[PDB]
RNA sequence: CCCAUAGUAGGCCUAAAAGCAGCCACCAAUUAAGAAAGCGUUCAAGCUCAACACCUCCCAAACAUAUA
């Protein structure tokens, strides 16, 4: 993993699932292990992108989406 | 990683305060000694200082410090070397709250110690509360 | 004094005429020493048994150690072993008298409390090693609140209430229904049929 | 059809079967499923020979008793039947074999959430 | 219900909700099952009452979800565990001997091999004793070991 | 004030230090 | 065998009898009963004393930092007369149709901490978050306006 | 070991009902 | 499921024993984390908890559904 590129927008209707996301994992706390990764945070359904460095490009519309589905996908895609 | 001691500036390199408690990240103690006594020049010599050091893992000495400790800080305002031992009932030290507010107007200061309240009852609470825990009584 | 004092094995004075067991000291609802007395906590009887010298070292031993005593103190209910168990020499023919004295005990009957518990201490903290003790008994014990005794004695009411059941055993035993007093004790009559032997049916009515 | 014999509970791995040939250490327990492997005619015959009363007509009893596993009966015994017993379990059909207006006729009991994944 | 459908994209889409029949005849019921007079008249062989319960893999669903009493949820989770077992939920796959009434999983049971005497006899379980207070139209009750 | 239901949450986290003793 | 045994005594069988007829049982209702039907106002006087203080308002998903970060951030917010606050959104919610905020009810759930204040800073405050690749400015309400993170730009800027 | 059957107890109660019958006819 | 800064490496005794070798007080800061309830270290540093922000060979055969 390289970049996530997350975005979603609260001036719209919120989504509290990319945005539990963008609390428990797209924080420094994966970042304090995970060192290579590089998220970034927009502000304005939502939009989660992923920059694999190998060769993938993993978008995720998680709007009706769970956390816990976004986050063992998500996972699922690092174990590749 | 994270270091918190008292070593105080009396002296510098002591030893078992400063030897095996540093020996597993690995240290160079000579340059934290060092250092420790720019620190010890640069506030009032024979005191208790508290450190910072965050040893990086690129090994490099960062010692960050700010005010004296409470300790003796009270203990030698009250002019007290060795405290009570009961510290419920035993009393030595009598000091006044004019006292206590004078010394408290260059306590609320420091980052690394985090004492960062903006009034000055949330400060002087803090350590009129840490003089009840001791042997000095808050006179008036 | 908040802790338990040394419980001996003998009283000072002897008991020189030997006793016939007379088990009906451990039979039945006990009368002496069932509520508090400046207490809070306890180790009620669930059952009646005997008491030895090593249970008193294990009440003693096993509280003393777990118990705080600026907090809690503790007082013994039962008294010294006082009723002197005999035995006979070990393999040795019948008759020739009754066996010397080995060894005295206490009958404990059942609702008996035995240890007292009081200070500034709630009842969770002292379950824990009262319900290690109440398990070292010999018989089936349990450790008991105030609030948690007259809970349990209020649910007694609340069964002999609330039961379907037009048939009891004091209704069949008092009025000798089925010709019935053949097979029952004098006892019965009193114990209401809670009581078999030694042992407490708390969940009959 | 005693293949196809079906035993309510976990008797088909807590049920044995023991026999014993006269030899010493000849002791064979012999469990429901595997004697129903070597055999699928002996759970139903086991059971018959057990129920019939224990005296000397039982052997005469036991052949008249005629054990198939299969749909397959010989043509003689099939020219000799007259009545066939009803089954005394009635079969309880699964979700496959409910029509269609069996399954209308039954109501939906409660709503799910609309968000909820499956 | 929703479903994730992914490709790399994943999203997720809302589809084709049910919604429960209009008339409950026991209004101000709480479970599914107190709301329609269904509190002792189910078993495991119908399986229209169970199907509704059930994860299409077969799973159960969760107490939260389906808002079952808790009584209801461990005699629906046992029946449906009954009901798989007896093969009357076949399509309820991921992708031979008869049963029905089997308590316990068929691969954990160890055989009785010494069944104890008359007054100890080890009793072969049938059925489950969440079952019991069902309405029974015989005389004699469910017995429950065999 | 603060300080009360301060105070009141410190005899609270005292009651189950002293709850939490024999496990 | 004596009266008092040991073990339990094996009861006579018309004993045994009496003590089966004579058990509890326990009464059946026809319907089962369970399938039948200060620091709070400490958070309501001082947050709604904060609703009136602010000008300005914002608010952030500050949970996702470490202690002595939060003690930087706390520091050079401390450098401005802007106030976080940490605060439950369970009383929240009531807070918001108090202070007649109905563009403002969709807007606090989950982790966040208000940044009311008077003087923006909010600028340089951006200024302080854009050195950290996450942790996303959420919309404030200056005066009973909203602001957008696009409003956040065209007014702090 | 011996065990009560529910002929056992239905016996037994109605025993237990005549003799409640036989307690009432005596009461006058 | 989380979640843990700061007066402080609480004083005295103790080589130092820091919430955790013992005595005593057990106040206090933010919105809130006990001068500390379990691991853990000579001592430390590190791990959890309460509380904050989401909330001799077994032994009847058998059988759960039809009205007592
Ligand atoms: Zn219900």
């Amino acid at each position: 993993v390289k970049q996530v590129r997350v975005q979603f927008c609260p001036f719209e209707k919120n989504v509290e699932s990319t945005r539990t996301f963008l609390q428990t994992v797209s924080s420094e706390k994966v970042r304090s292990t995970n060192l290579n990764c590089s998220v970034i945070a927009d502000v304005r359904e939502p939009c989660v992108d992923v920059l694999f460095g190998d060769g993938h490009r993993l978008i995720m519309r998680g709007a009706h989406l769970t956390a816990l589905e976004m986050l063992t996908a998500f996972a699922s895609h690092i174990r590749a | 990683g994270v270091i918190r001691a008292i070593v105080r500036a009396g002296l510098a390199m002591p030893g078992p305060p400063l030897g095996p408690v540093l020996g597993q990240r690995g240290v160079s103690i000579n340059q934290f000694c060092k250092e420790f006594n720019e620190r010890t020049k640069d506030i009032k010599e024979g005191i208790p200082l508290p450190t910072k050091i965050l040893v990086k893992p690129d090994r490099t000495f960062e010692i960050k410090i700010g005010q004296p400790t409470v300790s003796y800080f009270l203990k030698a305002a009250a002019g007290i070397e060795k405290g009570a031992r009961q510290t419920g009932k035993e009393v030595a030290g009598l000091v006044t709250l004019k006292h206590v507010y004078e010394i408290a107007r260059i306590k609320a200061q420091d980052e690394a110690f985090a004492l960062q309240d903006v009034p000055l009852s949330s400060v002087v609470r803090s350590i009129i509360g840490s003089a009840r825990s001791l042997g000095i009584r808050v006179v008036k | 004094k908040p802790k338990l004092r040394f419980i001996e094995r003998a009283p000072l004075v002897p008991k020189v005429r030997r006793e016939p067991k007379n088990l009906s000291d451990i039979r039945g609802p006990s009368t002496e020493a069932t509520e508090f007395t400046e207490g809070n906590f306890a180790i009620l009887a669930l059952g009646g048994g005997y008491l030895h010298w090593g249970h008193f070292e294990m009440m003693r031993l096993t509280i003393n150690r777990s118990m705080d005593p600026k907090n809690m103190f503790a007082i013994w209910r039962v008294p010294a072993p006082f009723k002197p168990i005999t035995r006979k020499s070990v393999g040795h023919r019948m008759g020739g008298g009754k066996g010397a004295i080995d060894h005295y005990v206490t009958p404990v009957k059942a609702g008996r409390l035995v240890v007292e518990m009081g200070g500034r201490c709630e009842f969770e903290e002292v379950q824990g090693f009262l319900d290690q003790v109440a398990h070292k008994l010999p018989f089936a014990a349990k450790a008991v609140s105030r609030g948690t005794l007259e809970k349990m004695r209020k649910d007694q009411e609340e069964r002999e209430r609330n039961n379907q059941n037009p048939w009891t055993f004091e209704r069949i035993a008092t009025a000798n229904m089925l010709g019935i007093r053949k097979v029952l004790s004098p006892y019965d009559l009193t114990h209401k049929g809670k009581y078999w032997g030694k042992f407490y049916m708390p969940k009959r009515v | 059809n005693t293949r196809h014999i079906a035993f309510s509970g976990n008797k088909w791995e807590q049920k044995v079967y023991s026999s014993h040939t006269g030899y010493p250490g000849g002791f064979r327990q012999v469990t429901a499923a595997q004697l129903h492997l070597r055999d699928p005619v002996a759970i139903v015959k086991l059971a018959i020979y057990g129920m019939l009363p224990k005296n000397l007509h039982r052997r005469t009893m036991m052949e008249r008793l005629h054990l198939f596993p299969d749909e397959y009966i010989p043509e003689d015994i099939l020219k000799n039947l007259v009545e066939e017993l009803p089954q005394p379990r009635k079969i309880p059909k699964r979700l496959d074999e409910y029509t269609q207006e069996e399954i209308d006729a039954f109501p939906r009991l409660w709503t799910p959430p609309e968000d909820y994944r499956l | 219900f929703r479903e994730v459908v992914e490709t790399t994209i994943i999203e997720g889409r809302i589809t084709a909700t049910p919604k429960e029949s209009p008339n409950p005849p026991n209004p101000s019921g709480q479970c599914p099952i107190c709301r329609w007079n269904l509190k002792h008249k189910y078993n495991y062989d119908d399986v229209l009452l169970l199907s509704q319960f059930i994860r299409p893999h077969g799973g159960m669903l969760p107490r939260k979800i389906t808002g079952l009493c808790q009584e209801e949820h461990r005699k629906i989770e046992e029946c449906v565990k009954m009901a798989h077992r007896a093969g009357l939920l076949p399509n309820h796959r991921p992708r031979q001997l008869n049963r029905y009434l089997t308590r316990w999983a068929p691969g954990s049971v160890k055989p009785i091999y010494k069944k104890g005497p008359r007054w100890n006899r080890v009793r072969m379980p049938v059925g489950s004793p969440l079952l019991r207070d069902n309405v029974c139209y015989s005389r004699t009750p469910w017995k429950l070991y065999h | 004030s603060r300080e009360y239901w301060r105070r009141l949450r410190k005899q609270n986290i005292w009651r189950h230090n002293r709850l939490s003793k024999n496990k | 065998s004596k009266a008092v045994t040991r073990h339990r005594r094996v009861m006579h069988f018309q004993r045994q009898k009496l003590m089966a007829v004579t058990e509890y049982i326990p009464p059946k209702p026809a319907i089962h009963p369970s399938c039948l039907p200060g620091l709070i106002r400490l958070l309501r006087r001082e947050i709604a004393a904060v609703f009136q203080d602010n000008r300005m308002i914002a608010v952030c998903q500050n949970v996702a930092l470490s202690a002595e970060d939060k003690l930087l951030m706390r520091h050079q917010l401390r450098k401005h007369k802007i106030l976080m606050k940490v605060f439950p959104n369970q009383v929240l919610k009531p807070f918001l149709e108090d202070s007649k905020y109905q563009n403002l009810l969709p807007l606090f759930v989950g982790h966040n901490m208000l940044l009311v204040s008077e003087e923006p800073k909010v600028k340089e405050m951006v200024r302080i978050l854009r050195t950290v690749p996450f942790l996303p400015l959420l919309g404030g309400c200056i005066d009973d306006t909203i602001l957008s993170r696009q409003g956040f730009i065209n007014y702090s800027k | 070991p011996r065990f009560v059957s529910l002929r056992a107890k239905q016996n037994m109660i109605r025993r237990l009902e005549i003799e409640a019958e036989n307690h009432y006819w005596l009461s006058m």
